């Protein structure tokens, strides 16, 4: 089957605020990428092989909120820009790729999957280029082999005069590689 | 530091389906 997403959004500016401070979030979990959000944006989290990995230029060294109150990380990394919780009791998990697909799809926080030509360990072509405002908050997306498991998470975009013409992401194995570390 | 909240979320594991109707 093809690789199809859809979002839901499960709270407001207010709730949000209230859940940053408090640190207890009570609603259910669902998904396999969740729609995170701090004080000063708004971005995604990937659940891959039980853990709920973000990009850290986001999530920086926080705790997420969840219903036995915060939650503290499990693995911080400034340096591969990584971050990652015990995945929210609710999530699915992705596993990471074994086919070393070159054709990627990245799952945007829109729910949108877009093609992206994998064009080295962390870069890869969008076959059709996306303003960046698209791309916003799409921090620490999934980026899908044809397959649908985890290559990587989308970090940043390579963009010139307001587009997107290709994307950097972090491989699974600096994932794996920030576990053992 | 404010906690990250989780404000939504992205599903991949639904298939086709046929909307019901209410
Ligand atoms: C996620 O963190 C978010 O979704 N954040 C939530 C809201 C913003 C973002 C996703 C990118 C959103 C679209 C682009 C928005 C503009 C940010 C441009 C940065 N691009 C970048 O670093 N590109 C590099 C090459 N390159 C430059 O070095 C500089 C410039 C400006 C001339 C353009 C350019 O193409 C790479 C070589 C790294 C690809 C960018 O995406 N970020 C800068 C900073 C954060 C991300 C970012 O905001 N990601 C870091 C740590 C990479
Ligand atoms: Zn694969």
């Amino acid at each position: 089957a093809p690789i199809t997403a859809y979002a839901q959004q499960t709270r407001g500016l207010l709730g949000c605020i209230i859940t940053s401070l408090t640190g207890r979030d009570k609603n259910q979990v669902e998904g396999e990428v969740q729609i995170v959000s701090t004080a000063t944006q708004t971005f995604l989290a990937t659940c891959i092989n039980g853990v709920c990995w973000t990009v850290y230029h986001g999530a920086g060294t926080r705790t997420i909120a969840s219903p036995k109150g915060p939650v503290i990380q499990m693995y911080t990394n400034v340096d591969q820009d990584l971050v990652g919780w015990p995945a929210p009791q609710g999530s699915r998990s992705l596993t990471p790729c074994t086919c070393g697909s070159s054709d990627l799809y990245l799952v945007t926080r829109h729910a949108d999957v877009i093609p992206v030509r994998r064009r080295g360990d962390s870069r890869g072509s969008l076959l059709s280029p996306r303003p960046i405002s698209y791309l916003k908050g799409s921090s620490g997306g999934p980026l899908l082999c044809p397959a649908g498991h985890a290559v990587g998470l989308f970090r940043a975009a390579v963009c010139t005069r307001g587009v997107a013409k290709a994307v950097d992401f972090i491989p699974v194995e600096n994932l794996e590689t920030t576990m053992r570390s | 530091k404010g906690s990250v909240v989780i404000v939504g979320r992205i599903v991949l594991s639904g298939k086709p389906a046929i909307i019901p109707k209410k």
